[PDB]
RNA sequence: GAAGCAGCCAUCAUUUAAAGAAAGCGUAAUAGCUCACUGGUCGAGUCGGCCUGCGCGGAAGAUGUAACGGGGCUAAACCAU
């Protein structure tokens, strides 16, 4: 397709699912299409792994095959499969909610190299470090 | 719009010109930082 | 209109599932033909079969007081024929009709399934917005308004309980108390229900508004006797006073106002609150003044020569002696003395003199701050 | 500094006329089109219009880049021609043209009828748009501030009229 | 900012080296998304940063000498911002096939567009 | 505020300010503040200006402050006649003359040393300028 | 109708030519529309301070110009010779 006018757009992993409001106006405008979950994050997971977040983009148009905002599983897979909630870290923080390191964490989800942009290996830890940081996961240098 | 001794300036947005014998501030951005006098 | 409406679950037009929209001027005024036949058209659609040789029923619209014909009701009637002789009971009140009477044609004897009809003489003023329900006997229907009657006591027992539990109190928890209360009386009993609701919405915590004694239809001696015996404002709607109100008020004159417009009210509720709300806040400096070489004197004790260092100092304000951040001693500004003469004000750079009844405290370099307050007068909103 | 150092260009068939300090060109359209000079030099040179400090002042490139500006929107007008559409924001805005006038209601009990200069003519696409054509800059620019004059733009709902590129600087009701 | 004469030296030696090879690329970037780009980027996640990086290297005037005369025919820039690529397997290899199904949403000019033989 | 200890005396001539200052040097600041003008500065500036700078970085750096208020100044109340014995002590200030350093600061940045001086300036009563630390 | 710019926290990095988990208008929020940063284009001067000479603003009063003596002057001023 090729229209980003008018949409809403969610985060539905797990019982987390939905900020809290779709019933409303917001969506209420709209048309209807059963396929774009199947069509749009149900692409990437076997070739990944399972413990992925899960964004969502919702749109109607008439060919019933249109086009993808979010790509991909957000880039966090290798935190978010090893601990927390599906969807991240289920509060923020500063601190205390975990550690990341450099002995036994980094293989975990490394499937998940093939739909991040996270490229060699050395700057795909500290991409998603700052995420981690984030998300609260914090260690002393 | 203000009328103070200094002009002081506010954002880069603000061009700070003179008319005549009155310097204003225009900024294109905010009609709130307008001002005359210097 | 319509695509807004298309937004929302309003069951709308063709996109949506099809409550039918019409396209009609009545603010112009211009017919409106069509709104007429679909009005009817989902009548027709509708299965409407009603009894209409049987027993009658129905629902209290509005009701209100009438003086010379008693406390009245219009009543829309869902089964038909409601009779000349039939025994009515709707919630708490009951009995025999004697007369029913219409503003499309006077005189009422046998009612249809689908039309409102004023009824008269009734023990009281039965409720809007629920069932009248014709009855067997006229006895029976004492004992099951007085049934009704226990189970308003019921209502009343369970309104007498609830305030003590909700906060502890009888009515209010901190020391800065105000309220104000009201008696209110409108003409419709739907309607004082309902507006009395919403004048207890709009006040704060600090002061409190109350109805007390709600009333319907005309001012009467005992509703101007309950704002006689605890201060209130006397209110009624379209309601007015009656001679044996103005017997009272020509006595005490309450306030007393019968009324134009809710909003009015709502705001003038608003306005005695503000009235009565606690008014100042703001301290703010005069000035200031350092203390020389005390005196002697049997009007005060002590008296501390002074040099007013910054500000005005004027007769009698609040004032804080000081030093170094403690109050030594405190008061209000006693006695203003220049030169050798007592005198209503002084600026800085001047020689003075004060003392304070009960003050021989006196150490040098001690430094009085003379200070104004100011009133705001806070406004409910 | 660059621009004003610049030549300005003669497109032929121009009529590029000189006589005194005036310079007159009328050419593709329109008529006119006349400018009067000062303390600019400038040398008409087949293909340009070349500019120079004149004798004595101490106003070169600051005057001759004004004369460099005028006789190029000079050019301009006489061939492309100048300014876009005026909309109306507004609910219930209407604007009727005759040859004459341009006739708004913006809200006023009094008809507007505002009268257009010969050099500018104007045009109806909708009752809502009005769009015009003419020979110069400044005064077409003019005219459109005198009809944005009647409502100017506020930023509580933006009625009134735009040019359609200017800011709408949105701000919010504060009844919060 | 730079000085031209001192900066050119270190690039042009590995810079030029695509052009002479059996392929050269010439993408370009034009009322596109650069969310795509990295969408290319997120395969080429796959290969570590090598094969489908789609780098946006542009530089003629600091960069890219002629002393080689081979290079210039692919190393043209100007508007449609540049993009080069990585060659090696060559012969019209598999692994483009996997970059040209997202031309459907057009991200303007790429590699042999221009008809060279 | 900021005074003498005990008194010498507790009154003083008024006196002149002929001659350039003698203290021009920075003692101990990488930066400083040194007064162009001349003229009377109060107690209360003194404490005013240490107070914003103060603030500002919070509790980051050191200041030295070489100028201190010496002798008083005495001040006549309204009503009194002239004559009539010398004025009583009123204040207490820092007289200088042209080219004394007043502040001097050490433990910022030098951007963040302008500012601070350039918060104190107009607390200050006349005429400053900045100051780097240099040799002999 | 939140995915940088209504909120709260992280106060970092990646992908990368170049782009700070992004500064504003804008969008129902992204996008739109740009900045920061750089490519193409064009073409030589460009950018911020410092010390001094002379001006501008800061500059509102009481019977009538009413603070060059006046007319009046851009030399009939000012500075140096």
């Amino acid at each position: 397709a090729k229209k980003v006018q008018a949409y809403v757009k969610l985060q539905v992993a797990a019982g987390m699912a939905n900020p809290s409001p779709p019933v409303g106006p917001a969506l209420g405008q709209q048309g209807v299409n059963i396929m774009e979950f199947c069509k749009a994050f149900n692409a990437k997971t076997d070739s990944i792994e399972k413990g992925l977040p899960i964004p969502v983009v919702i749109t109607v148009y008439a060919d019933r095959s249109f086009t993808f905002v979010t790509k991909t599983p957000p880039a966090a897979v290798l935190l978010k499969k090893a601990a927390g909630i599906k969807s991240g870290s289920g509060k923020p923080n500063k601190d205390k909610v975990g550690k990341i390191s450099r002995a036994q964490l980094q293989e975990i989800a490394q499937t998940k190299a093939a739909d991040m942009t996270g490229a060699d290996i050395e700057a795909m830890t500290r991409s998603i470090e700052g995420t981690a940081r984030s998300m609260g996961l914090v260690v002393e240098d | 719009m203000k009328v103070r001794a200094s002009v002081k300036k506010l954002c880069r947005n603000c061009k700070i010109v003179k008319r005549d014998g009155v310097i204003r501030v225009i900024c294109s951005a905010e009609p709130k930082h307008k001002q005359r006098q210097g | 209109v319509k695509n807004e409406l298309s937004q929302y679950g309003i069951l709308p037009e063709e996109w949506g599932g099809e409550s039918q929209f019409v396209h009609v001027s009545a603010k112009a005024g211009t017919g409106i033909d069509e709104l007429l036949d679909a009005i009817l058209l989902q009548a027709e659609v509708l299965e409407l079969k009603a009894v209409r040789k049987g027993m009658a029923s129905g629902a209290v619209i509005e009701s209100f007081l009438d003086k010379g014909r008693g406390p009245v009701a219009t009543v829309l009637v869902r089964e038909g024929t409601l009779h000349k002789g039939d025994i009515v009971l709707c919630g708490f009140e009951y009995g025999r009709v004697r007369a029913m009477r219409n503003e499309l044609g006077q005189e009422v004897l046998e009612a249809g399934p689908s039309i409102p009809v004023e009824i008269l003489g009734l023990s009281g003023v039965p409720a809007a917005g629920d069932e009248v329900t014709v009855v067997r006997d006229e006895k029976k229907a004492r004992e099951v308004a007085l049934y009704r009657q226990g189970k308003f006591r019921e209502v009343k027992l369970a309104r007498q309980q609830k305030s003590k539990l909700e906060n502890m109190f009888a009515n209010m928890t901190e020391g800065e108390v105000h309220e104000v209360n009201i008696v209110l009386k409108a003409d419709v009993q739907g309607s004082v229900e309902a507006i009395s609701d919403s004048l207890l919405k709009l006040s704060t915590d600090e002061v409190k508004v109350k109805i007390i004694g709600s009333g319907v239809g005309g001012i009467t001696e005992t509703d101007a006797t309950l704002a006689a015996a605890s201060n209130a404002i006397l209110v009624g709607f379209n309601v007015r006073a009656d001679a044996s109100a103005r017997k009272v008020i020509e006595a005490e004159s309450l306030d007393l106002r019968y009324y134009s417009v809710i909003y009015n009210l709502i705001d003038e509720v608003k306005a005695a609150m503000s009235g009565m709300l606690s008014p100042e806040l703001k301290q703010q400096i005069i000035g200031l003044a350092e203390v020389r070489d005390v005196f002697k004197s049997p009007k005060f004790g002590a008296i501390a020569g002074c040099m007013v260092t910054e500000g005005v100092v004027k007769r009698h304000n609040p004032i804080r002696v000081l030093r170094d951040n403690v109050v030594i001693y405190e008061g209000e500004l006693e006695s203003l003395r220049r030169f050798k003469d007592d005198v209503n004000e002084v600026r800085n750079g001047m020689e003075c003199g004060i003392g304070v009844k009960n003050y021989n405290d006196v150490r040098t370099g001690d430094v009085i701050e003379v200070f104004e307050i100011i009133e705001i007068q806070r406004t409910i909103a | 500094s660059r621009v004003a150092k610049a030549p300005v260009v003669v497109p032929a068939g121009v009529d590029v006329k000189i006589n005194g300090q005036v310079i007159t060109i009328k050419g593709k359209n329109g008529e006119l089109t006349r400018t009067l000079n000062d303390a600019v030099e400038v040398k008409h040179a087949d293909n340009t219009l070349t500019f120079g400090p004149r004798d004595g002042y101490a106003d070169g490139w600051a005057q001759a880049g004004t004369a460099r500006a005028l006789l190029n929107s000079m050019v301009i007008g006489v061939t492309e021609g100048f300014t876009k559409k005026l909309q109306l924001v507004g609910v219930g805005y209407r604007a009727a043209v005759k040859g004459n006038v341009i006739n708004l209601s913006l809200g006023f009990s009094h008809p507007v009828d505002h009268q257009l200069p010969a050099g500018i003519t104007a045009e109806c696409p909708t009752q809502t748009e009005i769009v015009l054509k003419g020979a110069d800059k400044q005064v077409i620019g003019q005219v459109a501030a005198d009809l944005r004059a009647y409502r100017r733009p506020e930023p509580y709902k933006g009625k009134g009229v735009r040019y359609a590129d200017e800011v709408v600087r949105t701000k919010e009701a504060k009844k919060k | 900012m730079a000085l031209n004469l001192q900066d050119k030296q270190a690039i042009v030696a590995e810079v030029s080296e695509v052009a002479k090879g059996a392929l050269s690329a010439v993408v370009a970037d034009s009322r596109g998304v650069t969310v795509d780009k990295m969408t290319e980027l997120r395969k080429a996640g796959r290969e570590a940063g090598v094969y489908m990086r789609v780098v946006r290297n542009t530089l003629l005037r600091r960069a890219v000498e002629g002393t080689p005369f081979e290079c210039l025919k692919d190393a043209f820039v100007g508007p449609t911002l540049i993009a080069y690529s990585m060659e090696h397997p060559g012969a019209a290899a598999r692994l483009f096939k996997e970059f040209a199904k997202a031309n459907a949403k057009f991200e303007v000019k790429a590699a042999a567009f221009e008809g060279e033989l | 505020m900021l005074q003498p200890k005990r008194t010498k005396f507790r009154k003083m001539h008024k006196g002149r300010n002929r001659g350039l200052a003698q203290g021009t040097d920075v003692s101990f600041g990488s930066f400083g503040l040194k007064a162009v003008g001349r003229g009377r500065l109060t107690a209360r500036q003194i404490e005013a200006a240490r107070r914003a700078m103060t603030r500002a970085v919070k509790r980051q750096g050191k200041i030295w402050i070489r100028v201190f208020p010496d002798k008083p100044i005495t001040e006549k109340p309204l009503a009194v006649r002239m004559g009539k014995g010398k004025g009583n002590v009123e204040y207490w200030v820092a007289l200088i003359q042209p080219g004394k350093v007043l502040y001097e600061m050490d433990g910022v940045p030098e951007e963040l040393a302008r500012e601070a001086f350039k918060l104190a300036a107009a607390k200050l009563p006349i005429k400053t300028t900045f100051v780097t630390k240099t040799v002999m």
